[PDB]
């Protein structure tokens, strides 16, 4: 599986 | 928080106009959608007209919705009246918290045919006399108009003590029932030659008498 | 109107004897609309009297409105998902005593629909089933007969007449209320003379409040 | 579910968008049904709007599209709703 | 980004849901500013209702709470802007 | 990593 | 008003010369307001005439309404994202010859604000640089002097003297639309008689619509 | 479609009051919101009154909007005229598609001083005799009314052939300038002994003469 | 790349 | 469990 989030989840996961 | 005014009794013959006011104290009337609600003998409300003057499937062009500023009431009218439309009517309103229903008016339609009391005098069973208690039960129906007076008798003398009787009540035929109780102790009962039930309608007086075994 | 009459149907459940100062859930169960766009109003009607706006709430339960009467003890509810309405009522008192309905409401204060309404009784005094006696026929061709349903509390009382296979010519008194908070109905049925000794003559009295069924056997 | 679309000032129209590539594949979107707003009189009144209200929603894609490995979360705009704006504010 | 909360005849004020175990993390939720709505004259008109639009949206979770490994994708009602009713339909 | 999906996700992805 | 006087910048760009037949699209960048929440027009003037709506847009972008006369040639559209609004205008005429305004509507037809316009001239008419000549001074203590800027296409020329240093005395003249198709404008200056001999007196003389710009010295 | 009949020319004195009309044909004006613009010489229009009768912060009292369907027409107002008050006005509407302005009224106010025409007359320059051609330059400026009649004249002969002449503009004093061009063949202009712009300007007549070095 | 666990919810 | 490889977007 490959998935494709925004940079804005990606920096909430931080 | 106001309150809303409706007269307590309407009256009128078949076929002719009545009108059932609805005045509101606090706040202007012209600013709140007005409803009519009918309701009929232990039953639910049902609606009549909603936001002043609209008429839900199934209601009659005979009843319509009117609002007058100039004196801060709403109406209610009923042309080509029908012996149907005898019940309790209810305005309705609200302001930007409240919601208040008015007093409710009761309608009459005048020309109903008169009708005499059927009266039926039951005494105290051996089972109520085995619990040591004793009843007799007076039981009114078929009247009009429902306005009734209940006495009754030991022997001849007359008895004030230990009875309870019912408010007259329509019946399914349009007609008045009512209902009087005489709790006794076995003792008085049995003591005493004959009791009766004298039932008074419209000046005329029925009675019906019962004796211990 | 969006709706044709009779497909909004409201069926309230709830109801019941309490003690003042006790607690009571009104459910109102909601179909043929669009629950979640309406808003809900709960009704009362207090035994002989008129009726007396309790509660409202929004469609999306966000806004509740409340009587002065009732206002910091009642609260008003809703689960649109289930399309029920509901009514938490505490600290219940006499004057909170009626009949109460549920209401569909077009705009805030415009009631459109009613449900069946459901018997709310705020009382001190302990259910109590009643006692039935015969009333035994005797001096046409037509006897009257009857029971005689004695001491019950609260309302109400359903009298049927050989397991409802005897519905005409029976008259169902409206009860009494004794000066002891007790009540009392009577129960009459014409038939034959003819059929004494033949029929059996059976009234059957329910009283859901204490949970009593009393079927009595009426002998000549 | 609801019937605000049909009661409003600003009444809508639900569009179905169908895309079998996204999650949710079906999205109900909202057209105005007029220009004006229906006023106290039933009306389609022209001193004011029926205006689409917007919200930004997030969807999965199966980006690229039919593909079965590979997937996408991104936000869309979607109408939900109308409703009445006037040139006149008070 | 949008007046029209402003310019609407059923006005709304913005209310900030503030959540860091969720995705998004602030959700501006509209909530109506009046019962009625503002009439042809600029006044609050009781002939009508000001009610609040609502869009199941997706969001994504933590869960539970504060937990790195676990995360939880679920659809939420919320508030979008708000239409003006009328009980009278055509 | 755990991820909680809804039923109605998972029918989508088969 | 939800915005103060001044906020609302509308600035339109795109305008020029283009062949009957050709396209053009025009672009009007706005600020001070929620764009996305504004229906936007377009207004135009052709020289020494009136106003007339060409194109309307509401904000979403979901629904266009154009004049009959531009109808299947013209389409308004916008990037909510970039706050800007567009016209692509195909199959150019003579008539779409016009000053184009950007406008932001209150509701679809009240408009409240207004760009401050970008030329259109639809014409066969090759563009055209001046050519620039002195136009010298002779016979108060006051003398005249100018440039003639003659046979430019199309509008506008803007003319300065010495760089903008000198302003004060400078009248320029309206253009003059020849028979050739071609236009001509004077531009004149007042100076002290004194001065002429001391002082350098240039005309700096800008055509954009030909990339030209000519600096005449115009001497005694 | 449809479409806004309003004056071409509306002239008052200063103080005093004028009115513009605005008739829509098609459609019921009162259906839809009438906007008032005003339009400066080589300006973007700015609003006066939008809505019938709203007005921007920044537009004064004098200017009002009203409307009356009885004529199918809006009207704009301007009490206490000033000089600053002197455009170009214009009325606006819609319908449900369409949005279209009026022919516009052009604002006059009466009471304006006379100006007599400054008219400098230039001779071709030698870089355009070079080029082989020839342009004598006439410029009229600072008049009132810009009613202007521009004749040339080669020696005392009149002559109509190689005449360009602008429509008079307003300046920024308010009053007037126009510009008059005869385009010759040098050798017109060598042969002649002299030329001459005469300007008229409310009956009197300014002339200038330049001649060939 | 992680390693994802995926379970479903009612 | 599946081997998930996530990148971002802009």
């Amino acid at each position: 599986i490959h998935v494709t989030i925004p940079a804005d989840l990606w920096d909430w996961i931080n | 928080n106001f309150m809303l005014t409706q007269p307590h009794s309407v009256s009128e013959s078949p076929g002719k106009t009545v009108t059932i006011s609805c005045t509101r104290s606090s706040g202007s009337l012209a600013n709140y959608y007005v409803q009519w609600y009918q309701q009929r003998p232990g039953s639910s409300p049902t609606i009549v007209i909603f936001a002043n003057n609209q008429r839900p499937s199934g209601v009659p062009d005979r009843f319509s919705g009117s609002i007058d500023s100039s004196s801060n009431s709403a109406s209610l009218t009923i042309s080509g009246l029908k012996t149907e439309d005898e019940a309790d009517y209810y305005c309705q309103t609200y302001d930007p918290y409240s919601v208040v229903f008015g007093g409710g008016t009761k309608l009459t339609v005048l020309g109903q045919p008169k009708a005499a009391p059927s009266v039926t005098l039951f005494p105290p069973s051996s089972e109520e006399l085995q619990a040591n208690k004793a009843t007799l039960v007076c039981l009114i129906s078929d009247f009009y108009p429902g306005a009734v007076t209940v006495a009754w008798k030991a022997d001849s003398s007359p008895v004030k003590a230990g009875v309870e009787t019912t408010t007259p009540s329509k019946q399914s035929n349009n007609k008045y029932a009512a209902s009087s109780y005489l709790s006794l102790t076995p003792e008085q009962w049995k003591s005493h030659r004959s009791y009766s039930c004298q039932v008074t309608h419209e000046g005329s007086t029925v009675e019906k008498t019962v004796a211990p075994t | 109107n969006l709706y044709f009459q009779g497909e909004v149907q409201l069926l309230e459940s709830g109801g019941g004897l309490v003690q003042p100062g006790g607690s009571l859930r009104l459910s109102c169960a909601a179909s043929g609309f669009t629950f979640s766009s309406y808003a809900m109003s709960w009704v009362r009607q207090a035994p002989g009297k008129g009726l007396e706006w309790v509660s409202a709430i929004s469609g999306s339960g966000g806004s509740t409105y409340y009587a002065d009467s009732v206002k910091g003890r009642f609260t008003i509810s809703r689960d649109n998902s289930k399309n029920t309405l509901y009514l938490q009522m505490n600290s219940l008192r006499a004057e909170d005593t009626a009949v109460y309905y549920c209401a569909r409401d077009l705009i805030h204060g415009v009631t459109r629909n009613w449900g069946q309404g459901t018997l709310v009784t705020v009382s001190s005094a302990s259910t109590k089933g009643p006692s039935v006696f015969p009333l035994a026929p005797s001096s046409g061709g037509t006897a009257a007969l009857g029971c005689l349903v004695k001491d019950y509390f609260p309302q109400p009382v359903t009298v049927s007449w050989n397991s409802g296979a005897l519905t005409s010519g029976v008259h169902t008194f409206p009860a009494v209320l004794q000066s002891s908070g007790l009540y009392s109905l009577s129960s009459v049925v014409t038939v034959p003379s003819s059929s004494l000794g033949t029929q059996t003559y059976i009234c059957n009295v329910n009283h859901k409040p204490s949970n009593t069924k009393v079927d009595k056997k009426v002998e000549p | 579910s609801s019937d605000y679309y049909d009661r409003s000032t600003s009444p809508w129209n639900l569009h179905r968008n169908e895309d079998p590539e996204r999650y949710p594949s079906v999205i109900w979107e909202a057209k105005c049904r007029h220009l004006g707003c229906i006023n106290a009189d039933g009306n389609v009144d022209y001193h004011m709007n029926s205006v689409p209200i917007q919200q930004e929603i997030l969807v999965l894609r199966r980006e690229p599209p039919h593909s079965p490995n590979s997937f996408r979360l991104e936000k869309i705009l979607v109408s939900v709703g109308c409703t009445c704006v006037t040139p006149i504010v008070h």
